[PDB]
């Protein structure tokens, strides 16, 4: 249980491979 | 007299016609001889003349809420225009 | 900060102030490094590694770069132009990331 | 051979060529493809290459093709074998001192070079001396250079003389030291830089954006327009999956040769920043995740309170026209005559079509003699126009600007900066005047600046003064021309995206406010209490002061309809997929137009193109521009008492484009357009 | 056998992103996407290779021009899940570390014959 | 088969080609041995959908199996076949795969479900999609 | 065994930068007007290999950077030009000279 | 533009010697055996254009062009990217088969296949593509014409000047 | 014609059950499961137009949806 690709669960940062980045909202 | 009243009955007047045909010349006449009068009557009424080669002639009013009426100028002289406005001012007038 | 920065190249083998092409890999996940899209960890990276060897001294304004000592075991022939290049700002073989300097041109 | 046309032989076959072609020209018609190197069709003719060398029986040796005229009865062999020779000769001339980095290069699927060696070129080589080496040098944040994979054609140098009118590249050397670039370290000022690169053979000038980042044959081609002006430029966006990787200009005689401007071609990047994936509604904690159905219930709760022109509706820049009809038809239908355009030419008419589109064509400059521009700086508002009137400006047509000093790549006769000039003009007092009446095919472009005015309608009719006391609109000729600044524009004026006679009568403070897309609405538009839908892809100053946002697909996501300021109606394609929970726009306001109880008769988007077709009939024909009847005239007859209502302001005619390279939502997210400004601004 | 990914002596990587493994690969199993790195060079920000998808015939090794992808010695990589058996960057690069010496020797050895 | 002077007693094969650009989209292709002549000879028989070609099983008894799959692959009828059945695609199969109008993937797909204790098919969806890479030169002269 | 300049493009030096202004003096502005008067007036760029070598006179052997943006300024002219006219010439020295 | 003088003379001989039966639109596709809802999808019919980084004229219709260049395309749809390794995944089985296989010489050939199998078609026609060079630089010799600055002024010379 | 390829198609069809070419779990899978559970489908009315909830379905209607 040592590589797993880094989409996986096991993964500590894991990975959705989206190539867009989305607005985020102003506060309050 | 009836010319003042299509800014209260109208809320846009469209004259759909061809650029250059034979079913077309009497909308063309219409145009080019009674839309300065029109305009000078009810200055703020959108009267809208569009225009295409394969178009065919028409004359739409559209009235409150979106209640809009077509109808058909093809082939008929500029005074049959304006008879055939008249009665789409009286129509609008019904409702 | 990152996420509003414009995307720049440090220079070695760019200008200092390029912008870097880049795709659009990682723009969703957060990441906006090069090394950081497909290395994970915290080992030195590749790129650590090519910083770290030095330019080397070559006389002439053109050297013969094979990547490897072998020329049929590493990248293709290329000729580097060593006009205006010094220790603080040398030239870069596009292959192997070697850095290249000259003082010929200087007339020495 | 009626008259202008001559008889040519080529390879033995009879072709009919005008006598002003060249060997070139007549190989191209008899089906015979020349291998080229330095010629192009819109550039000035080179030679230098020497790769298009033919055989004429009267000439001893091989003649270039590219530079060579036709004669009558001349027999043009292009497969002699001495031909061949010469082409590999010249071949591997092109390849002694080329560098061996076609791994690395970013021309490696796409290289003329490696194309016609495979063809017209030996497989082997017997060089073994050393090769020579150039350092590049920075010509800006869009060039890469990679000068040592330079052949020395001079494309890239009759580019910037001709075309670009910048004049910065040129060849500094003697021999084969002989090296392309500026001398000093400069960076390449035109909006029209991006076109070196596809005019490049070799990758020595390549796309700094669009490096190391993919290859050619990975790229799926989809041929749509360019919304970032009201020219419709027609360009090709290459797709990886689901992202735009790069976009490249396709052949339009008729509007844009094949020139892309820079804000057009590197715009992309900020498609991938900003964007809007799925419908807020806001609370007290913010903008938060809603479902689309809870996002029509807020809205549904809201349109209950307001009523008549308390709904307004505001278009973008970069809105459709079936979203801008189905918005039209929703808003009448609830009551609401409220219709009105972002720019703030809002109560610009739109009665007469020949009134605000551009009625010589883009394609019949090119027979202009003397050109007026009222207004207007056509380099910041379409630099591929303002390309058109320096190629007009070459041919000897003298050009007169009544607007601010501005830089325009052409020399000009500077008129005057304030409207009194335009009036004096107008009068007849003028050289200007006699030359515009004496020539036979004068154009007057009104900018859009002119629509954006307090005072339009008196500068209108001025310039109507103009038209008919020096004749430019006449038989077979108009020569009068508004040009746009936005896309969406032509359209909404075609529809009759225009406030009623009730909303202009009586002014009421809105109470919901409909943003179709609209990121530039002045603030005085929203009445600050107002509920507020904002309907569009990126997060900007409208989505921030939204109480609903609505997700909707992008040019390069939808397939819809924009009209150019000649008023040519083209259609984009869908690319790439919609991102998210996100719809098209003509979708969107039909379901919320079924939500709120006034379902709109339209469920497909033929039947949409049908309305369309019904409101305008040009709309049916897609890719066909569509000549105005002149009714100009009667029209500044009909609004005789408002153009005397209108007032004078201390304002002068200048542009309204402060940046060029940020001027929409998208722009302003693109990273690449903020380092252009940067780079700018220093 | 296994892939590897591998470094120059430096401790650069041999990737020059040219893609032109991923266009001869017959069986599609190479997925590959670059950018331009900091220091200016073209450099792979993904190289994953489908390794119950590959099928061994080795044309990616025969089409690279700067032998950073080699087909190592190594037959023992069974594994129990086949998430394991799709293949990185990182993973490959791994392997390209542990097999140098031997993949290296192969090479000499092989440089005479082509 | 029975002239003297040629004897193509071999019926090697028997195959269709798709081109969608004619009307008659599909060629019929003989391919025949003469071992007395030591030659080989080609006959093509230009059909469309509708149409049928006559069977030549009585001719050579190997056509049997080679119009069979003529007729799995392409669709092409053939009279008088004693049988004309599917050999190569799966039972139920009703498209033509080797029409250049079938996509290279098909339409379905076959997995085991838990619930239901049968394997069974279902629409197709691909985790990596097939990856067309367009190489065509503009230069190039050799396609017609 | 390169020449007096080994660059085709400007190397920037401390003698030689876009701050260094030149000038043709009033003695030497008046041979400037007489070598303009031997071309038509419409085509006045004839006149830049003469006026080169008499900035490069001047100048002391030198032909920098800022004689070429004088000349390129007095025949109204992009100044790519003047520069790829004094890259081609031989006798055009863009490097500090000696006294010989 | 003349001839190919290869096997494509064959292929256009054995074209013209041939036909196909009439049927009604739409009935083949039954017979096809494809989903039906495979019919429902919009078909595009054009040819592409010339890309701009190169200037070979095989890919444009263009009489030196002896291929079939104008293609079937279906609308795109939905694509997404695999969880685990980031992989561009689809549901669209008639993703690749248009661009890739459907090449016809003519337009009427590419019309006449899809009301043959009863796709719903637009036809859009390439920009058309005339070589003509514009009249400032029409030929060489117009490079180093008058026209660039006017006739020369003889006002410069001794004899005028005196 | 088409008729004709037609009935010959669905009489292939017939004989591969009936010569056991194909299995139990076949036919129960493609005719008599979908039927039953069509059934057995209760579903309720929507008042919403079919253009509505193919809106709030998915972007592409043309896309196919499994286990609806
Ligand atoms: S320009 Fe063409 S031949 Fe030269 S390195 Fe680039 S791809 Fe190779
Ligand atoms: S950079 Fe490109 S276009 Fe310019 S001269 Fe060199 S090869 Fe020609
Ligand atoms: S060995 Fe063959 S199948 Fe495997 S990755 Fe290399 S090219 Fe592809
Ligand atoms: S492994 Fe070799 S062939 Fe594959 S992308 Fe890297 S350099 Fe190119
Ligand atoms: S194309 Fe004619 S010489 Fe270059
Ligand atoms: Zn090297």
């Amino acid at each position: 249980e040592c590589y797993n690709p880094k989409g996986s669960w096991f993964n500590p940062a894991k990975r959705n491979w989206k190539k867009v980045e989305i607005w985020q909202p102003p506060q309050v | 007299a009836w010319k003042t009243a299509l800014t209260t009955t109208f809320q846009e007047l469209r004259i759909t016609l061809s650029q250059s045909s034979s079913s077309s010349a009497g909308a063309r006449e219409f145009v080019l001889g009674q839309y300065a009068e029109l305009k000078a009557a009810n200055p703020l009424l959108p009267i809208l003349v569009r225009e295409s080669n394969a178009a065919q002639a028409s004359l739409t009013a559209r009235y409150d809420f979106g209640v809009e009426k077509k109808v058909s100028i093809e082939n008929d002289s500029a005074s049959g225009i304006l008879s055939k406005l008249e009665g789409l001012v009286k129509h609008g007038q019904s409702l | 900060a990152e996420k509003n920065k414009i995307p720049e190249t440090v220079g070695g083998a760019a200008f200092k102030g390029d912008l870097r092409g880049t795709s659009a890999v990682g723009l969703g996940d957060g990441l906006y490094s090069h090394t950081s899209k497909w290395m994970q960890g915290n080992g030195k990276s590749p790129m650590d590694y090519i910083n770290e060897v030095e330019p080397i001294k070559v006389k002439g304004l053109v050297v013969a770069s094979h990547g490897s000592d072998d020329p049929a075991l590493g990248c293709p022939v290329e000729y580097i132009s060593l006009k205006g290049t010094s220790y603080e700002n040398p030239a870069v073989c596009k292959y192997t990331g070697n850095r290249y300097y000259s003082d010929c041109w200087k007339h020495g | 051979l009626p008259a202008d046309k001559m008889e040519v032989f080529v390879n033995g076959e009879a072709v009919v060529v005008p006598k002003n072609f060249t060997v070139l020209q007549a190989c191209d018609a008899a089906g015979v493809d020349v291998p080229r190197f330095c010629y192009h069709q819109r550039l000035s003719i080179a030679g230098n290459c020497r790769m298009c060398l033919v055989e004429i029986e009267k000439a001893p040796k091989p003649v270039a093709s590219c530079a060579f005229p036709a004669g009558p009865g001349m027999k043009i062999k292009t497969d002699t074998p001495v031909i061949k020779k010469a082409r590999e000769g010249v071949m591997e001339f092109l390849l002694i001192n080329h560098p061996l980095d076609c791994p690395i290069c970013d021309q490696g699927g796409e290289c003329d070079l490696q194309d016609q060696a495979m063809i017209f070129g030996s497989d082997r080589s017997r060089f073994i001396e050393y090769k020579r080496a150039v350092a590049d040098k920075n010509l800006g944040p869009l060039i890469k250079t990679s000068m040592n994979r330079c052949i020395h054609c001079t494309r890239c140098v009759r580019f910037t003389h001709e075309v670009a009118g910048t004049s910065e590249l040129g060849i500094t050397g003697r021999g084969r030291d002989s090296e392309v670039g500026t001398y000093i370290e400069k960076l390449h000022s035109s909006e029209l830089s991006g076109n070196v690169i596809d005019l490049c053979p070799v990758g020595a000038l390549l796309s700094k954006p669009y490096a190391f980042t993919a290859r050619s044959w990975e790229l799926k081609g989809t041929e749509t327009i360019d919304v970032s002006d009201a020219l419709g430029s027609n360009i090709k966006v290459d797709c990886r999956g689901t992202e735009v990787m790069r976009i490249t200009p396709r052949l339009n005689d008729a509007i844009n040769e094949e020139w892309l401007s820079d804000k057009g071609r590197f715009q992309y990047d900020g498609l991938k920043r900003q964007r809007l994936n799925t419908p807020l509604v806001k609370g007290a904690k913010g903008l938060e995740n809603a479902t689309w159905s809870a996002a029509f219930d807020a809205i549904r709760t809201a349109i209950a309170g307001a009523k008549g022109n308390e709904l307004k509706a505001i278009a973008g820049k970069l809105a459709d026209a079936e979203s801008m009809i189905a918005l039209k038809d929703l808003f009448n239908k609830l009551g609401s005559g409220n219709l009105i355009h972002e720019d703030g030419s809002a109560t610009l008419s739109a009665d007469v079509r020949s009134s605000y589109i551009a009625n010589t064509t883009i394609a019949s400059i090119e027979k202009a003699d003397v050109i007026l521009l009222v207004g207007t700086n056509p380099r910041f508002e379409s630099p591929v126009f303002n390309a058109r009137l320096r190629k007009v400006f070459l041919d000897g047509a003298k050009v007169g600007l009544v607007g601010e000093k501005v830089d325009l790549t052409y020399a000009y006769q500077h008129l005057g900066a304030d409207v009194a000039a335009l009036e004096s003009l107008a009068s007849g007092k003028g050289a200007f005047f006699e030359a515009l009446k004496g020539a036979k095919n004068p154009v007057v472009i009104v900018g859009s600046s002119v629509l954006r005015r307090d005072d339009r309608e008196a500068v209108l009719k001025t310039v109507n003064d103009l038209v008919d006391a020096a004749g430019v609109v006449k038989e077979g000729w108009n020569g009068f021309n508004v040009l746009h600044d936005n896309a969406s524009r032509v359209a909404a004026l075609d529809i009759g995206f225009v406030p009623s006679a009730s909303a202009r009568t009586n002014p009421v403070p809105a109470k919901v406010v409909y943003l179709l897309g609209s990121d530039d609405f002045k603030d005085e538009e929203i009445p600050a209490d107002a509920f507020v839908i904002y309907q569009g892809h990126h997060g900007d100053k409208g989505a921030a002061r939204a109480n609903v946002v609505l997700p909707g697909a992008a040019y390069t996501e939808k397939a819809s309809l924009f009209a150019n300021t000649e008023g040519r109606v083209q259609t984009t394609r869908t690319a790439v997929p919609v991102l998210g929970d996100a719809r098209e726009d003509w979708k969107i306001i039909r379901a919320l137009s079924e939500v709120v109880g006034q379902q709109l008769p339209y469920d497909s988007q033929p039947q949409v193109r049908a309305r369309l077709a019904e409101v305008a009939p040009h709309f049916a024909e897609i890719g066909k521009a569509e000549s105005a009847l002149w009714l100009n005239g009667q029209y500044f007859k009909g609004v005789k008492d408002l153009v005397a209502k209108a007032a004078r302001s201390t304002a002068s005619l200048a542009t309204n484009i402060s940046n060029y390279y940020m001027t929409d939502a998208i722009s302003r997210a693109s990273r690449t357009m903020a380092k252009c400004t940067a780079v700018r601004q220093q | 056998g296994e892939h590897a990914l591998r470094r120059y002596p430096t401790g650069e990587e041999r990737c020059i992103s040219c893609k032109l493994c991923e266009a001869i690969c017959p069986a599609q199993a190479i997925t590959i996407e670059a950018e331009e790195r900091e220091d200016g060079s073209r450099k792979t920000t993904r190289y994953d290779i489908d390794m119950t998808k590959c099928i061994y015939c080795g044309f990616c090794q025969e089409a690279c021009p700067v032998d950073a992808i080699v087909e190592g010695p190594n037959f023992e990589f069974s594994t129990e899940t086949r998430e394991e058996l799709l293949y990185d960057k990182q993973k490959l690069l791994e392997n390209g570390d542990k097999w140098e010496q031997e993949i290296a020797a192969n090479l000499r050895t092989e440089s005479l014959y082509r | 088969r029975d002239h003297v002077n040629l004897q193509y007693k071999t019926l090697i094969d028997i195959t269709a080609v798709d081109y969608p650009e004619r009307s008659a989209r599909f060629e019929v292709v003989y391919h025949l041995l003469s071992p007395r002549l030591n030659n080989r000879i080609r006959i093509k028989v230009v059909v469309d959908e509708v149409t049928s070609v006559p069977s030549v099983s009585r001719i050579w008894n190997a056509a049997n199996w080679f119009e069979r799959e003529t007729w799995d692959m392409f669709g092409v009828f053939f009279s008088n076949h004693p049988d004309l059945r599917r050999v190569l695609t799966d039972y139920g199969f009703t498209g033509h795969p080797l029409r250049k109008d079938f996509p290279l993937t098909g339409y379905t797909e076959v997995r085991y479900d838990y619930g239901k204790k049968r394997v069974i098919s279902e629409p197709l969806e691909l985790t990596q999609e097939f990856r067309y890479f367009d190489f065509s030169s503009p230069w190039d002269t050799l396609s017609r | 065994t390169n020449s007096t300049d080994v660059f085709n493009v400007h190397h920037d030096t401390p003698e030689n930068n876009k701050d260094t202004k030149f000038d043709f003096t009033e003695a030497n502005y008046k041979l400037v007007n007489k070598i303009m008067s031997n071309y038509p007036s419409n085509y006045k760029a004839s006149a830049m290999i003469p006026l080169l070598d008499l900035a490069q006179q001047q100048n002391g052997g030198v032909v920098s950077l800022a004689v070429m943006n004088r000349v390129a300024q007095i025949l109204e002219v992009p100044p790519i030009k003047v520069y790829e006219v004094a890259t081609f010439f031989t006798m055009f020295n863009r490097s500090k000279m000696g006294k010989y | 533009a003349t001839a190919p003088q290869d096997f494509s003379l064959a292929m256009k001989k054995a074209d013209e010697i041939y036909s196909g039966k009439t049927v009604k639109a739409g009935d083949i596709g039954f017979s096809a055996g494809v989903p039906l809802e495979t019919y429902n999808r919009k078909v595009r019919i054009f040819c592409p254009a010339k890309a701009a980084s190169q200037s070979g004229l095989g890919r444009t219709l263009h009489p030196s062009s002896k291929a079939p260049q104008w293609k079937i395309v279906f609308e795109n749809l939905s694509k997404w990217e695999n969880p685990l390794m980031g992989w561009t995944s689809t549901a669209d089985p008639l993703e690749n088969v248009g661009r890739s296989t459907l090449l016809f010489y003519t337009k009427e050939e590419a019309a006449a296949f899809c009301a043959k199998h009863g796709w719903e078609y637009v036809v859009d026609e390439p920009n058309p593509r005339k070589h003509i060079r514009q009249k400032r630089y029409l030929g060489y010799g117009d490079n180093y014409s008058i026209k660039r600055k006017g006739v020369p002024d003889l006002a410069h010379l001794p004899s005028n000047r005196s | 014609r088409v008729t004709d390829l037609l009935i010959f198609k669905g009489r292939e069809e017939l004989e591969t059950y009936l010569f056991m070419y194909k299995q139990r779990h076949h036919a129960i899978t493609e005719y008599i499961e979908p039927y039953q559970i069509k059934k057995l489908l209760i579903e309720r009315k929507s008042s919403n137009s079919a253009f509505l909830d193919s809106f709030y379905e998915k972007a592409y209607p043309l896309v196919h949806s499994k286990y609806a």
